[PDB]
């Protein structure tokens, strides 16, 4: 009926109203009730696109009493386009100036629906030289904004949109036409945004949508995986650029105020860590930024920042990266809280993953002097973290910590295929073991059984061979034969095998697979 | 305390590390097929065969400006000038020359005012902005 | 959870490095297209058709910017019509 | 109402802040020149011996202000100031059946 | 501020004029004569208040500019 209604009213349209037998109206809002119901398939939206607004009857109030409701149910095709492009002639007949501010609302509210929007950004100019209208203005700025592309930027239209800036007065309208013109080809400088009168037709166009349905590099992901595939110059000097004289800036902007910058600064080295994780090395202007600001450096500004930017950091020789850094992470390792001996510690133990992941590829991509550096970062560690326990009295959150660290150690060779299985120093294995809570030395347990593991793969492919075993050996048989207060407890909370078999189903899996062996 | 946040931004970067490594996947394919494509595609290109297609380019060019200025011949048949005071098509086209090799002149006022007035509201041509006299083709350029 | 992440991040450091070693054969093959952009340099035929095209799609974009101010300002009846609708909806 | 809108264009036809008290000036300014278009369109067509005002009769006292002139045509004014469907209904323009 | 009043234009042409028969786009150019009316008289007092060297336009200045302005514009 909805078709056949609108020939009906197209019978009205070929003769005068006067001669007409029934009303024009009745018709067009039975067509209306239609609407409130389902407004108008592609092909019926076309055809009442067309007619209705060219010369014929389409009353300002008729017209726009269905331009209202007028819009699409699947969506706008070409044809429909095509021959209102034809009203906007702007003639004889011109669809008057209300009519024409709600056609131009019309195109910029169901401009979201067009099957090619690329076929009205070449009708670009038609719009464009309609926008000298005063009563267009608003509506046709509104429509060029979600119109344009690089190909309508043209120089003649850009001294167009001058000209009206300067004849009429300053809009928002304009000021988001010149804006997005200066975003595109830049021959103008400028320095509301989708402010649309059509929110009396968007809940109209919310219905429509539910009908539709019912039938410098930091805060950009998707570019930085482009940096993240090129080592080149210009583009890592313009960030090393960029981030030391942000590092430095926004680090200046602590000198001030040090309560409110300790946000943006804090939300600033967060993005910095989370592009160097996925990047997945450290930014060379922030190991330069480490170097400057380590000896300044305390304890708790921005501890978790600072030290997940040492983490990324470079493989560097441990003679040049240490007096650099590791000697001030120590400086101010020995002098601050567990808090931060432990906020050290995990710094260092994903250092060591970092500096290992890129070692495995170092053997991938075809070493000894890089090796001993690993090594060398190991034993400095396990000198940190052996009088780590002296300050604070071998202290069982620090332990766990320290053994964390070492429960990357222990899992390089199979990991990381570099042979640097490493031991405990004496002063940590002991303490380890000798610890009072069960959830230390079962991970400890794990640590050897790892360290197990690794010396057996080690063996295989081939000093790692002689003294490392000959110490590895040494803690096997002081823990075997030890295998204990915290186990003692465990017991009075309760036939070895049974004892073993109830501990085992309590967790205890490091201690389940060190014995095992 | 610390092993339960050690294990929450654990989850959330395997999660994030995954959605990374999807999208390293991605680019990686990505990254091979173009080399593979580039690789005896765009490389395959010979200075002459270069300059051969610069000349497709101006036949191509040629001919749009051809289909442009005939169709410039046919419609404007439909304004068509009636009864000197210069056909559209010629006023136009000596506008057009004048702007072709540069000039603000233009046309010196050229005669019938409602031809001039034609092509001045839709963007054809400019006034001058010190002395309304003379015309210039809007520099579409 | 960290084996995972070990694997995943190994799995990341090899198609970061892959991906770095296919993007500087791509950047050298634009370079070796550089080179080709210099098989145009020798200007002896490239350099006269190219300024030709230079001072004829300016006419060309002249005659087509007047031709969307043609068909818009007259009683053009511009959609309406076969022939203009492939001579309105002009290239770029 | 009018004279409303015209202190309002007075805002960006000044560009420089105005004053209230200052604009109601503007008000009995606006009403002072009109009270003598008013009776100098009256003169102009009575001469023209037309008791209506026709379009010719205002370019010539457009002459009286002067900011008319041969260099400056009727037709080139309304081109400066008046939007563009503002301006269609004055000058003709020509598609064979010129307004 | 691009707008143009039909309405009010030709009510103060009835009001100071009752026999008068502005045609149909006569209203715009009275308006198009007030546009450059107030033009002149916004340029006029950029003028004087220059002359008076004072950033902001005031009473003696817009004072003086009617009497130029509305002199001048007269017929």
């Amino acid at each position: 009926e909805e078709d056949a209604l609108q020939m009906a009213v197209g019978y009205f349209e070929k003769g005068p109203i006067k001669a007409s037998q029934n009303k024009d109206k009745t018709l067009e809002k039975h067509l209306k009730t239609v609407e409130n119901v389902a407004w108008k398939n592609g092909l019926a939206s076309e055809e009442i696109d067309i007619l209705l607004n060219i010369a014929l009857s389409g009353k300002f109030g008729n017209a726009v009493n269905t331009r209202i409701l007028k819009c699409m149910i699947p969506a706008t095709v070409i044809s429909e386009d095509s021959v209102v492009k034809a009203v906007s002639w702007l003639c004889v007949g011109k669809c008057s100036g209300s009519t024409k501010v709600l056609f131009y609302r019309w195109l910029v509210a169901m401009f979201d629906f067009i099957d090619r929007k690329e076929q009205i950004n070449l009708l670009y100019g038609f719009f464009f030289a309609s926008l000298q209208d005063d009563a267009l203005c608003p509506y046709v700025c509104h429509l060029l904004y979600l119109l344009t592309k690089k190909e309508n930027v043209k120089p003649f239209r850009v001294r167009k949109l001058l000209d009206l800036q300067a004849k009429m007065g300053m809009q928002p309208h304009l000021q988001a036409l010149l804006s997005l013109y200066k975003f595109f080809a830049p021959a103008l400088i400028s320095v509301i945004y989708f402010k649309n009168s059509e929110n009396l037709w968007k809940t109209a166009l919310l219905a429509v949508k539910q009908r539709n349905r019912g039938p410098s590099v930091l805060n950009n992901s998707l570019l930085l995986h482009y940096i993240n595939c090129v080592r080149d110059e210009p583009v890592l000097l313009r960030f090393y650029y960029w981030l030391s004289q942000t590092l430095q800036e926004e680090c200046i902007w602590y000198k001030v105020n040090n309560y409110e910058h300790g946000k943006e600064f804090t939300n600033f080295l967060d993005t910095i860590i989370r592009a160097e994780c996925f990047l997945q090395e450290g930014f060379y202007s922030c190991e330069a930024f480490l170097y400057k600001s380590l000896p300044l450096w305390d304890g708790l500004c921005c501890r978790s920042q600072f030290l997940q930017l040492v983490s990324w950091i470079p493989f560097s020789s441990f003679s040049e990266v240490k007096p650099l850094l590791f000697d001030h992470l120590a400086q101010l390792f020995f002098t601050s809280t567990i808090y931060f001996k432990c906020s050290v510690l995990q710094s260092l133990k994903e250092l060591l993953q970092n500096w290992l992941l890129w070692l495995s590829m170092d053997i991938h991509m075809k070493l000894g002097g890089s090796m001993n550096s690993v090594s060398k970062l190991i034993h400095y560690v396990g000198w940190l973290s052996t009088t780590a326990m002296r300050l604070e009295s071998n202290n069982t959150f620090l332990l766990h910590f320290i053994l964390d660290f070492y429960e990357k150690v222990c899992d390089i060779y199979i990991n990381y295929n570099l042979p640097l299985v490493v031991l405990f120093p004496p002063g940590i294995f002991y303490s380890a073991l000798l610890s009072l809570d069960t959830s230390i030395l079962n991970q400890l347990c794990f640590i050897m059984h790892r360290y197990r593991k690794n010396l057996t793969a080690a063996k295989k492919n081939e000093n790692f061979s002689s003294k490392t075993y000959q110490e590895f050996n040494h803690y096997l048989t002081s823990m075997v034969g030890c295998l204990h207060p915290s186990f003692l407890s465990y017991a009075v909370s309760f036939k070895w095998s049974w004892y073993l078999d109830y501990l085992f189903s309590q967790g205890l899996q490091g201690l389940k697979l060190f014995i095992r062996s | 305390s610390t092993k339960e946040s050690k294990n929450e931004k654990l989850k959330e970067d395997l999660e994030r590390e995954q959605r990374w490594l999807d999208e390293q996947q991605q680019i990686m394919e990505s990254l091979n097929v173009l080399h593979s494509e580039l690789k005896n595609k765009v490389e395959t290109f010979s200075e002459s065969r270069i300059f051969n297609e610069l000349k497709t380019k101006m036949l191509n060019i040629k001919e749009y400006k051809e289909k442009l200025l005939s169709t410039l011949g046919e419609f404007l048949e439909d304004h068509f000038p009636l009864p000197s005071s210069v056909n559209l098509i010629t006023l136009h086209e000596m506008l057009e020359i004048l702007i072709n090799r540069l000039p603000y002149v233009k046309i010196s006022d050229s005669f019938w005012p409602p031809y001039v007035e034609l092509l001045l509201r839709n963007g054809i041509a400019l006034r001058h902005p010190e002395d309304p006299t003379r015309i210039r083709l809007e520099a579409f350029h | 959870l960290e084996e995972k992440l070990l694997d995943i991040r190994k799995k990341r450091l090899q198609l970061k490095q892959a991906s770095e070693s296919k993007l500087l054969e791509i950047q050298t093959e634009k370079n070796k297209q550089k080179i080709d952009l210099d098989s145009m340099e020798n200007s002896e035929r490239i350099k006269i058709i190219r300024q030709n095209l230079q001072m004829e799609i300016k006419i060309t974009t002249v005659i087509q910017h007047v031709f969307q101010n043609l068909i818009l300002g007259s009683k053009v009846n511009w959609a309406e019509d076969p022939a203009l609708k492939e001579i309105v909806l002009q290239l770029e | 109402a009018g004279l409303s809108h015209y202190v309002k264009l007075f805002s960006f036809y000044a560009k420089m802040p105005m004053e209230r008290k200052a604009l109601e000036m503007v008000e009995k300014c606006l009403d002072k020149y009109f009270q003598h278009l008013c009776d100098d369109l009256e003169v102009f067509a009575a001469h023209a011996g037309r008791k209506t005002v026709k379009p010719e009769d205002l370019e010539l006292l457009m002459r009286r202000q002067g900011l008319v002139t041969d260099q400056v045509s009727l037709h080139v004014l309304v081109e400066r100031h008046l939007p563009l469907e503002y301006r269609q209904l004055l000058i003709p323009c020509a598609y064979s059946g010129n307004s | 501020k691009r707008k143009a009043p039909r309405g009010f234009l030709k009510r103060v042409f009835k009001r100071k004029k009752p026999q008068l028969r502005l045609e149909k786009s006569g209203d715009l150019l009275v308006h198009l004569n007030c546009l450059l009316f107030v033009h002149r008289l916004a340029e006029e007092s950029r003028t004087n208040a220059c002359a008076s060297k004072c950033r902001v336009i005031n009473k003696e200045h817009v004072l003086a500019a009617a009497k130029v302005i509305l002199k001048k514009s007269r017929g």
